């Protein structure tokens, strides 16, 4: 046995459909925080959503960060699932956003972001092609009988 | 024999021929040495070529 | 539309039935065949029913537990032109007898 | 979109009942074949006009798509407006069952949304048939690559 | 497995309350929402692994050595 | 709301019935137009009913093919297999009331001819058996009765009667 | 318009779907001359030509006789009367009948008298019952079908499915020293090289435009010179 | 709390589940050959006997897994997981009870082993079956693996569930040239045989069946098939007038030409084509030298003793392909799924058994010559335990087989291989994942765009939201959520009853049909032709629905085409929906209540006449609306959830119906590779590559689709708080940029798992 | 001319008749034609 920390170069996914491998880890103190002082632990670039076109996710932030404030797994299924329009309601009373956007400060700077920013719970589930299986190198090495290259 | 039916008995015209076979996949296509694979990561900071 | 049409030529037939049916009240010979279920699903073997078209053109056909069992129209024959035949005993048989004209089904409805 | 369903109802109406003006498309019924196919799609690019100028200053899927790089109007189009006429093949989809596509219509029906038709945003969720459809045309582009 | 012992992005110590939360759901039957806050976790990160989190451990302790 | 009665009726030598392709209901006033002669056949198990009905000569009959090889001055051949399935029931109307007849064994009849065997007479000279083919050379082992022809109404009034 | 059909210019077979003729017509009309040419050239119109088609005997007489409608000429102009196509069919009937006497009354008639494994009447009786009601009449016998087309707004002028590029070159009526088509193999039996190198550098670029991207033409030149 | 009449059939697709299981394809199929199908093959062949020493014989009697009588299940068995760590081949023995002729009064008999059968877990014979959270714990092993997948030399395996196109049945193929083939392949028990039938050339005919040499003119055939009557056969395969009239008798021509009269010799140029009957036997050249064939050439689907049946079939196939030679289209394509029937574990499982306990017996024959060829005393010897040193070959054989996925049938003369995997475990999900997996096969070559893509009719009988690049050879898709595979019914009650109905036998049919209704198929046969058809339907439907011949039996009208077909054929998809009468449902709202009580579960409703099985044709004939809000009374049916559409997998998606499918389809693709808590036995167990997670967390919003499948109990992922926003300039395409002093925290973190298996063996030294 | 033999119901077809006239017989079994034949077909 062993176990991997994740390490850069590692296929994640939004199980949603968005495919990808880390990038730069960054430390603590630098990408955004905002009020309540957490961090965001991923970041995740916007540009994916329009092209690949899937807004399903862009509803389970929501859907995400609704849930946790009254404490409820708040569900979500194929034609049916937790109407959007109510979830505003919970959170405006309890302080977030009517949509999903809140400000945030650059870790940086310091000094507040000059738009707004889309952020709560998502499922980040990790996959198999752990990088440090695939990494593969040679100098000289064996070679096959019959045609005596590698 | 066997006698099992075992059809690839072709040994010899065909390692020569084919596909993925000696004279393309292998003399053209000759697998190589000192390479490396391995996963990508985007590095802007980094320069150009 | 499918069955207006479709259900009405169940009275079609009760007319059509009706008139060839009545007209056999004579003794020739003409035979109309018919087809029932089996297992004779009446009541038991004791040791039959009877047939009426109701009011509007029904059919109310019983045979045993007053068992409603109800079926009209047929195939359609036609050029098949059909004969009823004897044997009589064994050899010196065939004896030949009625021909046919009407032909009908009966089918337990539900 | 409601513009269109009695536009096209009208043509389909009074090529059962009647005849009408067969365009230079040879023989008739694919008349009103060229004719859903293009109203619906000036309709869908129509709806995606007012979606990209009417749409508020200061958003992504317009400085992006609207601009620089990712996406295109006819792909926020999609999202926030419309999507439309799911086409696979070169047209409507085709019938798998007889004289209809799918269990939840009734048979003879050549509105859209019975042939590869959707008149629900992304945003707004799908109905199952529509769903069905969406679930084929990215698809027959996926098999065409492969 | 165990509640961890801090979130993954405020690292308020969450492996405390969890204890104490179940016992407060279970005794003292009260509504998830209201619980985690008199628990003590405004903050939403913090909460989620609260809230979150099956514990297998117990699942993963039928298979134990003596049974 | 009222009745038409209806009875069973017995076995009495059984029934049979049947009906061939050849001649239809005429297109005229009256469509029947009965065949005719008999001389019939059977055999048990299967029965393969040779039937038989002269030709006419004013028909345009050309006896120069029935004198070219095959004799067809003869009678016409009809022969056919036939089976029997339960529930098929002749009747007749006698007066106000109605009597089923059960049938039993029916049989297609199909025109063919004995004279392609004479086209053998002449082509001729100069463990297993399962099946259907254990039936075709036994129905021709077995293969042999003169049946007589007759036509009237007795019993079938009568027995009809006498077991209601 | 896909990539196979790069596939089949570059592998350069004989036979190839969709071979049209592109082939500009004398002056603008869409009427006459414009149909005209158009009737010249078309498969064959025997059938819907054919009116019905008649047999009846008379003792030994062996008869087909069928009948035509003028006003189809009338309706697309085409050059006969009757003898035209009288003739047209024992030329024609090469392909299975065999030459003989035809005649009409009036107001189209054809005379076929056939007579001498017995039964010869009425075997070659049925095949001539059934597939004369095909043979070409007036066109050109490789050429599947026509259409007369709009050139921008003022020309209107027809393209021709079929592989001739002779004979509808050759054709009476339409201007030849500009006809064009595809399949680079049969201008080179026609024209040749020289030709066939500049038209395929034509439609390739043609063909690879529309899919988008640019090429320039520097490359295409050389692969269509390679090739010729 | 009144239940809503909206969402309240939700409470269905559990109760539907909880009883009949998620994963009851691989277990019924199984669990009904162990207890039937062997009951069948040795009834089959229950007597073997040399030629010598005419007093012999053994005669089988009964077949058991397990059972020996002495207790209900068997007395003792090695359990499955412990089994695992051996390399040892989960089992259960072969019970064969026997009949002897070995000395003067003995006909003797006894229990006995022939060998062992791989069963399969959580089956019935299992250990595990039945066995609740504590012989889970004694036992050692997972309560939540669904099971379904053998063991075998200790690795873990499965039979995939392998599609297989429609056998006996009708299909007819156009073409450029050509000329539109139909084709009819048959097979039952003996002799799998294709017949094609096509034209040749310009209305010029022909049946290709390479049992004959070439070709013969359908007219010649169709005579020798007992029609007689000639132009009677333009009036049953053509039609009364439209154009077909012209088209047919053309092909009618060459038959007068030649020859006629069946009687003798019109069948006499058949078996003066046939092939030879490869020497002895020959002594049938006769004119019934080809009689033979004409009841079996190919079709083993009719046979019998007259020809009328086969003789209008053959017909009846014959109008199909003039219709399209009339024009193209109105013809069958090979696509939508009731034109094909998958097949599970249970018959493929048999159709090898009963070639390896064949080739047991004709070798166990060959042994038993060899004790009687040289007289010893009086040649007696119980003759009876040399079954165990000539066995394996039933049991060895079918380990080899079931691992490997080589079946080599040599009854059948076909071959097929990839039919079984190592099951993956990389997550909770792939383990149902690879269980319940359509593998399609065939295929002839790839470069048909026709059998690939996704087709309407697939709608909520098969997950639309995978299809895999792991194509090649052939093509991979799921079952739905909702599905019941139907298996194989009866035929001579549905026919008779069919009859009871008021249908006419063919023999009493006017020999013009085609003008009279429809005509009524079973499996695709002629029967009656029955006056009403729609009455007819709808009288027996209400039969299905409650009283008689339920699940499959399936019944649908047809228009264009004139048909009623009632179809009794297994290894065939069917799948769940409520029926409305009049307006509303069968369900009223207060049968619910009456559910989730508890009393009445499911498989209930079929007796209570609210919901039954439909089928692709079927519900095609049928119509269905998607939510009670909306109904006319011109309906049917309705689904009882739109949701069960997507696959077991694609019910993962939260809100699904707001994407472009193409990112289902990749998630498909990807949610079972994401590393995961696999099974509570998880540490216990000893696997090859076995990934698994620290921090395993519920997904936030879950799915009515998740928690049936307790996915939370085995969640694989992180729950990650996540900002959207560019950072770094380390982003750009996908690319993810993570946390420090979190990954460090305990998000994310794996373990990997490896086996070394080292092998000590002994030498012959 | 493709017609129906009455009787026999076999075929009909045109035959090569004796003195000419063709006449029209049912082959393979007697039947015979009064010629005069009037045929019309479209
Ligand atoms: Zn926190
Ligand atoms: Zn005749």
């Amino acid at each position: 046995r062993q176990n991997r920390r994740p390490e850069l170069g590692d296929k994640f996914s939004s199980r949603h459909g968005q495919k990808g491998v880390c990038g730069i880890i960054v430390k603590q103190e630098d990408m955004p925080f905002n009020d309540q002082g957490i961090v965001p632990d991923i970041i995740m670039n916007p540009h994916g959503f329009p092209s690949r076109m899937t807004v399903g996710k862009m509803i389970e932030l929501i859907s995400g960060k609704a849930g946790v404030l009254n404490g409820t797994l708040e569900y979500g299924t194929c034609f049916g699932g937790s109407k959007l329009e109510d979830m505003s309601k919970i959170l405006v009373d309890q302080g977030f956003n009517y949509s999903g956007k809140d400000m945030l400060y650059s870790g940086i700077t310091g000094e507040c972001l000059q738009a707004y920013i889309f952020f709560g719970p998502i499922y980040y589930q990790k996959l198999k092609h752990m990088v440090l299986d695939k990494m593969h190198a040679r100098a000289r090495g064996p070679r096959a009988v019959l045609t005596r290259q590698p | 024999n066997g006698g099992g039916k075992v059809k690839p008995i072709r040994g010899f015209c065909q390692r020569l021929k084919g596909k993925q076979g000696r004279f393309r996949g292998n003399l053209s296509g000759k697998r190589v040495d000192f390479s490396g694979r391995t996963v990508i990561s985007p590095d802007p900071n980094l320069s150009i070529d | 539309k499918e069955a207006a049409a479709e259900l009405e030529l169940l009275n079609a037939d009760h007319q059509h039935i009706l008139r060839k049916l009545k007209k056999m009240n004579n003794k020739p010979e003409r035979f109309m065949v018919f087809q029932l279920p089996t297992r004779l699903p009446a009541f038991e073997r004791p040791a039959v029913g009877s047939i009426r078209v109701h009011k509007s053109g029904k059919l109310s056909v019983k045979i045993g537990n007053v068992v409603m069992d109800i079926g009209k129209g047929a195939e359609t024959t036609f050029l098949q032109d059909v004969i009823a035949l004897s044997i009589a005993d064994d050899a010196s048989s065939a004896e030949l007898l009625g021909r046919v004209d009407g032909k009908i089904v009966v089918t337990p409805q539900i | 979109v409601e513009i269109a369903y009695h536009k096209c109802d009208e043509l389909i109406t009074l090529f059962n009942k009647g005849e009408l003006e067969t365009q230079p498309g040879c023989n008739e019924e694919q008349t009103l074949e060229a004719k859903i196919g293009g109203l619906l799609s000036k309709v869908r690019e129509e709806v995606g006009d007012v979606c990209i100028n009417e749409l508020d200053n200061w958003n992504a899927p317009l400085i992006m798509a609207t601009c620089g790089s990712k996406g295109s109007t006819l792909n926020v189009s999609q999202m926030v407006a419309v999507v439309g006429q799911q086409i696979i093949s070169g047209n409507r989809v085709p019938d798998g069952f007889q004289d209809r596509s799918l269990p939840h219509f009734p048979k003879n029906s050549k509105t859209p949304q019975s042939k590869g038709f959707v008149r629900n945003s992304f945003f707004s969720g799908l109905s199952p048939p529509e769903f069905l459809f969406h679930a084929i045309s990215g698809r027959e582009g996926l098999v065409d690559t492969a | 497995m165990i509640v961890p012992v801090r979130c993954f992005s405020c690292g308020k110590v969450v492996g405390d309350k969890w204890e104490s939360y179940l016992n407060l759901l279970q005794e003292d039957e009260l509504d998830e929402g209201t619980a985690l806050s008199r628990l003590g976790l405004k903050r939403y990160c913090c909460r989620r692994m609260i809230l979150t989190h099956v514990d297998l451990i117990e699942k993963f302790l039928r298979y134990n050595p003596l049974e | 709301i009222e009745e038409f009665p209806l009875k069973i009726s017995g076995e009495e030598e059984s029934l049979h019935v049947f009906q061939y392709a050849n001649r239809p209901r005429l297109v005229g006033r009256k469509p029947a137009e009965h065949p005719f002669i008999s001389a019939a056949r059977y055999k048990p198990k299967s029965h393969l009913w040779e039937i038989d009905i002269p030709l006419d000569e004013q028909a345009f009959y050309n006896k120069d093919k029935a004198e070219s090889e095959w004799n067809g001055v003869n009678v016409q051949t009809l022969k056919g297999v036939g089976v029997e399935n339960n529930g098929q029931y002749a009747a007749f109307v006698k007066d106000m009331q109605v009597y089923l007849v059960p049938i039993e064994r029916v049989a297609q009849l199909k025109p063919f001819f004995k004279y392609i065997d004479d086209a053998n007479v002449t082509r001729k000279q100069e463990n297993r058996l399962t099946g259907s083919l254990l039936a075709h050379k036994v129905a021709d082992e077995e293969a042999n009765i003169e049946l007589t022809w007759a036509e009237g109404t007795f019993e079938q009034f009568k027995d009809t009667i006498v077991k209601e | 318009l896909g990539v196979p059909r790069i596939k089949e210019i570059i592998n350069a077979s004989k036979v190839i779907s969709t071979p049209i003729i592109n082939a500009v017509l004398v002056n603008d009309n869409d009427e006459r001359a414009a149909r005209v040419v158009k009737g010249r050239v078309e498969k064959t119109l025997l059938s819907d030509v054919a009116f019905y088609v008649q047999d009846v005997y008379k003792d030994n007489l062996s008869f087909i006789q069928v009948r035509i409608d003028l006003g189809t000429i009338d309706k697309l102009q085409l050059e006969l009367t009757i003898e035209d196509i009288a003739v047209a069919i024992t030329r024609a009937s090469k392909l299975k009948i065999q030459a003989s006497d035809v005649n009409i009354i009036g107001k189209d008639r054809i005379a076929i008298n056939v007579f001498p494994s017995e039964n010869d009447v009425f075997y070659r009786m049925q095949q001539l019952r059934r597939a004369l009601p095909d043979v070409v009449v007036k066109g050109l016998p490789d050429i599947s079908r026509a259409v007369i087309n709009i050139r921008d707004d003022g020309k209107r002028e027809l393209l021709v499915e079929g592989y001739g590029l002779r004979d509808v070159m050759c054709t009476d009526g339409v201007i030849g020293s500009r006809t064009t088509t595809n399949h680079v193999l049969e201008v080179f039996s026609v024209l040749g090289i020289e030709a066939a190198r500049y038209s395929i550098i034509r439609e390739i670029n043609y063909t690879m435009s529309n899919h988008g991207m640019s090429v320039d033409p520097r490359h295409i030149q050389l692969l269509g010179d390679v090739m010729t | 709390d009144e239940i809503n009449t909206a969402q309240d059939k939700w409470h269905l697709l559990p109760a539907f589940l909880k009883v009949k299981g998620l994963v009851k394809q691989h277990l019924d199929s199984f669990n009904y050959f162990v207890d039937t199908d062997l009951k069948k093959i040795i009834k089959a062949n229950q007597l073997i006997l040399s030629d010598v020493d005419p007093e012999f014989y053994l005669k089988y009697v009964d077949i058991r897994v397990g059972k020996k009588s002495s207790s209900s299940t068997k007395d003792y068995l090695t359990p499955p997981h412990e089994c695992r760590l051996r390399d040892m081949t989960y089992s259960a023995p072969i019970y064969v009870d026997i009949e002897y002729t070995r000395g003067r009064n003995i006909i003797m008999h006894k229990d006995v082993e022939i060998g062992r059968m791989p069963i399969m877990l959580r089956s019935n014979k299992c250990i595990l079956y039945d066995a609740d959270e504590s012989k889970m714990a004694k036992l050692n092993e997972c309560p939540l693996d669904p099971g379904g997948y053998f063991i075998v030399n200790g690795t873990e395996k499965v039979i995939l569930v392998q599609e297989q196109l429609s056998k006996n049945r009708i299909i007819v193929e156009a073409d450029e040239k050509k000329g539109i083939v139909q084709a009819s392949v048959t097979s039952s028990t003996h002799e799998r045989k294709s017949k094609t039938y096509v034209i040749t050339k310009n209305g010029k005919i022909y049946l290709k069946h390479n049992s004959i040499a070439e070709e013969i003119p359908i007219a010649i055939v169709l005579k020798a098939c007992g029609i007689l009557s000639d132009l009677e056969i333009m009036q049953l395969v053509c039609g009364n007038d439209s154009s077909y009239q012209d088209i047919f008798a053309v092909n009618l021509e060459e038959s007068s030409k030649l020859d006629i009269y069946t009687q003798q010799q019109a069948l006499e140029y058949i078996g003066a084509k046939v092939k030879t009957m490869r020497r002895q036997k020959l002594t049938i050249l006769q004119e019934g030298i080809e009689a033979i064939a004409t009841t079996v050439i190919a079709h083993l689907t009719v046979e019998a003793l007259d020809f009328r049946e086969k003789a209008l079939y053959i017909a009846m196939m014959t109008r199909r392909v003039v219709m399209a030679m009339y024009n193209p289209k109105m013809i069958d394509d090979r696509d939508y799924v009731g034109n094909k029937r998958l097949e599970l574990a249970g018959q493929l499982i048999s159709l090898l058994f009963e070639d390896l306990f064949k080739k047991f017996n004709n070798d166990f024959k060959l042994s038993i010559d060899k004790v009687l060829k040289k007289p010893n005393r009086a040649m007696e010897y119980d003759a009876l335990l040399s079954i165990n040193v000539h066995s394996n070959n039933i049991t060895s054989g079918l380990n080899r087989a079931i691992s490997t996925g080589n079946w080599s049938l040599k009854r059948f003369k076909m071959e097929r291989a990839g039919v079984t995997h190592v099951l993956s475990r990389l997550s909770y999900i792939s383990a149902l994942g690879m269980m319940t997996r359509i593998s399609s096969q065939f295929e002839k070559s790839r470069k048909v765009s026709g059998p690939r893509a996704l087709q309407p009719s697939q709608f909520g009988m098969l997950c639309t939201a995978d299809t895999p690049e792991g194509e090649a050879c052939g093509l991979v898709k799921n079952l739905a959520l909702m599905t019941h595979i139907t298996t194989d019914d009866e035929e001579e009650p549905i026919k008779k009853l069919c009859y009871v109905l008021g249908v006419e036998d063919i023999t009493l049919i006017d020999s013009a049909s085609l003008h009279l209704n429809y005509g009524v198929y079973l499996n695709g046969t002629l029967i009656g032709s029955i006056r009403f058809p729609t009455k007819f339907v709808t009288q027996f439907r209400h039969l299905r629905r409650t009283g008689k011949v339920s699940e499959f039996i399936s019944i649908y009208s047809n228009s264009h085409q004139m048909a009623v077909h009632i179809a009794t054929d297994g290894g065939r998809i069917c799948r769940p929906l409520i029926i409305v009468s009049d307006g509303q449902s069968r369900v009223k709202d207060i049968h619910l209540r009456k559910l989730l009580d508890g009393e009445l579960d499911f498989d209930d409703f079929l007796k209570l006449g609210l919901v039954e099985y439909l089928d692709v044709n079927e519900e095609n004939d049928s119509y269905i609306a998607l939510y009670e809000k909306d109904i006319v009374p011109s309906m049917t049916h309705l689904e009882i959830e739109p949701f069960t559409i997507l696959g077991a997998v694609a019910g993962l998606i939260p809100y699904p119906h707001h994407n472009q499918s193409p990112r289902n389809t990749y998630q498909c693709a990807m949610g079972k590779q994401a590393i995961g808590a696999i099974a509570y036995n998880q540490f216990k167990r000893i696997d090859t590559l076995l990934y698994l997670m620290t921090y395993p967390q519920q997904p936030m919003v879950k799915t009515k689709t998740i928690e049936l499948i307790d996915y939370d109990k085995l969640p694989a992922g992180q729950n990650a708080t996540v900002a959207v926003m560019s950072y770094s300039g380390y982003d750009i395409e996908d690319a993810l940029v993570l946390n420090k002093s979190s990954i460090d925290r305990g998000f994310g973190r794996c373990e990997t798992r490896r086996k070394t298996t080292t092998v000590l063996k002994r030498y012959a030294n | 001319m493709l017609s129906f033999c009455p009787s026999c119901n076999n075929m009909l077809l045109i035959t090569s008749g004796d003195s000419g006239v063709y006449t029209l017989a049912c082959r393979s079994c007697p039947y015979e034609f009064p010629i005069e034949g009037i045929e019309i077909y479209d």
